[PDB]
């Protein structure tokens, strides 16, 4: 009870999973060389070709 | 209009423009536009010109 940090393995697993998921979801905002980071504005501003 | 060395720069803001009538005029020798399609110019809303 008194001494914490004795359950490191489960916390590490949860932290790794959460951090990987957060990195994946944050990657969605990258420009990737285009002119905008959102496809809706690309459809609403350009011409197909 | 002044020369190329003294190009005249002007600010356009706080107005409701209408580019359709400007586009439909046939007096323009050349009309090529980048990044925005001329047809969709009547829907986007900008900050200043």
């Amino acid at each position: 009870s008194s001494t914490a940090s004795a359950l490191g393995k489960l916390q590490d697993v949860v932290n790794q999973n959460a951090q990987a998921l957060n990195t994946l979801v944050k990657q969605l905002s990258s420009n990737f060389g285009a002119i905008s980071s959102v496809l809706n504005d690309i459809l609403s501003r350009l011409d197909p070709p | 209009f002044a020369s190329v060395y003294a190009w005249n720069r002007k600010r356009i803001s706080n107005c409701v423009a209408d580019y359709s009538v400007l586009y439909n005029s046939a007096s323009f020798s050349t009309f090529k536009c980048y990044g925005v399609s001329p047809t969709k110019l009547n829907d986007l809303c900008f900050t200043n010109v």
